[PDB]
């Protein structure tokens, strides 16, 4: 950014009643505002859109795994609550008895 | 037997909010063929239950948007996204995977409207009644909320007690109002004993107790 | 020209998993058996309400996709990400095969628990062709046939 | 283009056979799974059973050992049979049919769908016999009505079993129609009022005749309403 100067950020948390003292002599950037932080959210990194017609419980960058099935061969790194990641991209569980074929006689 | 569990029992909501009802099955609902079998089923005032959802998520055709149906395996939701006085009525859940087929206890919904003050009438006990010896009063509060009112009978500024029997129609299905119907029953001697028949309603919408009241005999 | 299980299972029996292909002098007939089909496709949902079972455990990242983290840490990361991808995979693959080994066994158990209840049913008054029928040495009339499927053959 | 229509004994007594019928309208009975649903007074919904053409009567356990279902595809009417009746079994009776896939191996051994219901039916179960109405007309005071609008009504009372039906000048008036819950009089009968709210200019000009059906007894009642004449 045009620039050849480099601003260092560094951070520290403040336990309460405790104080952070700066002293300092030029060079230093200050902070106007300190931040706290809210309540529980979940950090997700994606690539699509978002959609508040459809309810979703699991994300990749891809979009939502939307699944009852308990395994998936989409992201090993799905955030959320998640089927588990496996190497296969199919796994058949018998829902029926062996088929045998009938012969005319 | 799968146990079908609902929740809330009674689910007063506001016209035009949202509102949801949760559904827990004692066991996984699952079948062969994929598709995990539970339905929605709503019944109105009076009339036979009509089904909103089908298999969790499916709505069934001719259903009003707001109906959207979700749930897992062991839990489920059904969703309204605008409750209008419409909606009125008792919502059922099913299970249709293991026999038996099993319902939900059932959720009660009632539209919470703005307050109407009710409109008041008095009836007196026609001439051919009053041949097989006994009377019947009757005082009307006709489309009012909410579906709390105080009548009382005053026959002579006396408080009637005991012989009071009153009836109420579910809520309206678009004004999402009441109506109620208190009998006064007595004997054709006792009838003809006093003169005034005085009904006294108090409801919220009065700014005070109004009153409807018949001389014996007269017009 | 009749055949049983012990041979081929039938084409034409819809109604159910298992039934009754009976000959006689009225004629051929195909009914299923209601109790013990329902007794297989009871046992197989049961399978499947116990693996569609969710899991409610919530990961959140560790990784970054956008801006990399230090190597060591990463590869660390990758290679227990790596590990656990490889016992989930294995986990999987052996449960579809059990369960599908116990699932085509469980349907064949259910067809012999119906022959050898017919079995005893008949008593002394039929033998075992040998591929799943009962030669029955006795006039049995389409009524008698059905006594021997609702379990009042006497 | 499919409907359901129950019918049967509004009263059946204690330890009889309940027999009811669902007769079907613009469908072939062949085609669809069949089932019973009962919902006793203010309770859960109960379901029956179910059957289908070439027969499964595949019922609840509760009332297995008493019921009985058929259908007759000439006719086209499943059917119904409750033997040995308590008060327990007082209840609207519903009737339900769900499609039926020929080829779904597998549904016949799942709980059928619930496509289409029927109205239902009450059979209240106890020994007191048929008691006709009494109709009586409730009629506005000599006109002291006063507002913009007017109220009249029916007194449909003393009658056992339920139900009863009121409908106004033979159904053209339905605005403002309020036909209220009956209720139990101490006497062991029911009795309820029908109102409906008219103009007030529409007295003396407007004929107002509630009709009362209660099909228990077999009594039609036509009760004309009119402010009184002193
Ligand atoms: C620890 O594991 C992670 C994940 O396996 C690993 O990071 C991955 O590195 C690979 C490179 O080997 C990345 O794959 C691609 O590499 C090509 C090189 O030609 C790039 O062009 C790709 O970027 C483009 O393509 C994407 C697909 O079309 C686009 O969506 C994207 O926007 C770019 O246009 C890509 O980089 C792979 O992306 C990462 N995965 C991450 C970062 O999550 C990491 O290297 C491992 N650590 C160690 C120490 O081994
Ligand atoms: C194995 O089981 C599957 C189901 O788990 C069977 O496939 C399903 O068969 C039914 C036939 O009644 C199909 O139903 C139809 O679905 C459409 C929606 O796509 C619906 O609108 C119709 O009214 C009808 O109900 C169903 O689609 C189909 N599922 C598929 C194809 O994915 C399958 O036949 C079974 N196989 C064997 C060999 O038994
Ligand atoms: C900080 O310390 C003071 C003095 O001991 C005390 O009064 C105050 O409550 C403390 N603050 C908190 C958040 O405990
Ligand atoms: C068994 O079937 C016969 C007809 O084949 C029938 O008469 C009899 O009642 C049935 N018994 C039972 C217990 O269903």
């Amino acid at each position: 950014n045009g620039l050849s100067g480099r601003i260092d950020f560094h951070w520290l948390m403040l336990n309460p009643n405790d104080t952070v003292t700066f002293s300092f002599n030029g060079a230093f950037i200050a902070p106007d505002r300190a931040s706290f932080l809210r309540g529980k959210s979940m950090g997700i990194q994606s690539g699509v859109q978002v959609d508040a017609n459809c309810e979703g419980d699991c994300y990749h960058s891809g979009g939502t795994i939307i699944s009852n099935l308990p395994f998936q061969n989409i992201d090993s790194r799905a955030v959320g609550k998640c089927p588990r990641y496996v190497k296969q991209r199919s796994l058949l569980l018998a829902t029926g008895m062996k088929n045998v074929p009938e012969i005319p006689k | 037997d799968v146990v079908m569990t609902q929740s809330p029992l009674s689910l007063p909501v506001t016209l035009g909010q949202p509102a949801s009802i949760s559904c827990r099955s004692s066991q996984g609902l699952a079948f062969l063929d994929g598709n995990t079998y539970l339905s929605w089923f709503q019944q109105r005032p009076g009339q036979s239950p009509r089904r909103l959802i089908y298999k969790v998520s499916n709505r069934d055709s001719g259903v009003p948007d707001r109906f959207s149906g979700s749930g897992s395996r062991t839990d489920f939701t059904l969703k309204i996204s605008r409750v209008e006085a419409e909606d009125v009525g008792v919502y059922y859940c099913m299970q249709g995977t293991h026999w038996p087929l099993t319902f939900g206890g059932g959720t009660k919904v009632e539209i919470k409207r703005t307050v109407a003050a009710p409109s008041v009438f008095i009836f007196p006990p026609s001439d051919e009644q009053l041949k097989s010896g006994t009377a019947s009063v009757v005082c009307l509060l006709n489309n009012f909320y909410p579906r709390e009112a105080k009548v009382q009978w005053k026959v002579d500024n006396a408080l009637q007690s005991g012989n009071s029997q009153e009836s109420v129609t579910e809520q309206d299905s678009k004004d999402s109002t009441y109506s109620l119907s208190s009998t006064l029953t007595l004997s054709k001697a006792d009838y003809e004993k006093h003169k005034v028949y005085a009904c006294e309603v108090t409801h919220q919408g009065l700014r005070s107790p109004v009153t409807k009241s018949f001389n014996r005999g007269e017009c | 020209a009749i055949a049983g299980f012990i041979e081929n299972g039938w084409e034409g029996l819809i109604d159910g998993w298992y039934g009754f292909r009976h000959q006689n002098a009225q004629g051929e007939g195909t009914a299923a058996d209601y109790k013990s089909t329902q007794s297989a496709i009871d046992q197989i949902t049961g399978k499947l309400n116990r693996l569609i079972e969710k899991t409610n455990q919530q990961f959140e990242l560790i990784d970054n996709e956008f801006n990399e983290v230090e190597k060591q840490i990463g590869n660390v990361i990758n290679w227990t990400r790596d590990s656990i991808t490889e016992v989930w995979s294995y986990n999987a693959e052996l449960l579809v095969a059990m369960e599908n080994q116990h699932t085509i066994d469980l349907a064949d158990s259910e067809m012999d628990k119906l022959y050898e209840r017919v079995k005893r049913q008949l008593r002394e008054n039929a033998e075992e062709d040998g591929t799943g029928c009962f030669e029955i040495f006795h006039k049995c009339d389409d009524d008698c046939m059905a006594s021997i499927r609702n379990n009042t053959y006497d | 283009q499919v409907q359901l229509q129950e019918s049967g004994p509004g009263l059946v007594k204690p330890s009889e056979t309940l027999s009811l019928t669902c007769t079907v309208s613009g469908a072939s009975v062949s085609s669809y799974f069949w089932s019973w649903i009962r919902q006793p007074a203010g309770k859960a919904l109960e379901w029956i059973g179910r059957i289908y053409t070439s027969g499964n009567t595949k019922s609840n356990p509760s009332l297995e050992s008493r019921v009985t279902m058929s259908l007759d595809a000439s006719k086209d009417q499943f059917s119904l049979k409750l033997t040995s009746v308590t008060a327990a079994d007082t209840a609207v009776y519903y009737c339900a049919a769900g499609r039926l896939d020929y080829s779904d191996t597998t549904g016949y051994y799942k709980p059928p769908p619930l496509d289409y219901w029927g109205q239902g039916a009450l059979v209240t179960v106890s020994s007191a016999s048929t008691k006709g109405p009494s109709v009586f007309p409730l009629a506005p005071s000599s006109k002291s009505t006063s507002g913009g609008t007017a109220a009249l009504g029916c007194l449909v009372k003393d009658y056992f079993p339920e139900p009863v039906t009121v409908s106004w000048n033979s159904g053209a008036l339905t605005s403002g129609v309020h036909t209220f819950p009956a209720v139990l009089q101490s006497s062991g009968l029911y009795s309820l009022s029908s109102v409906v709210t008219v103009p007030s200019s529409s007295l003396g000009t407007q004929t107002y005749i509630c009709n009362v059906n209660h099909k228990p007894s077999n009594t039609k009642v036509d009760k004309k309403v009119e402010p009184k004449s002193c």
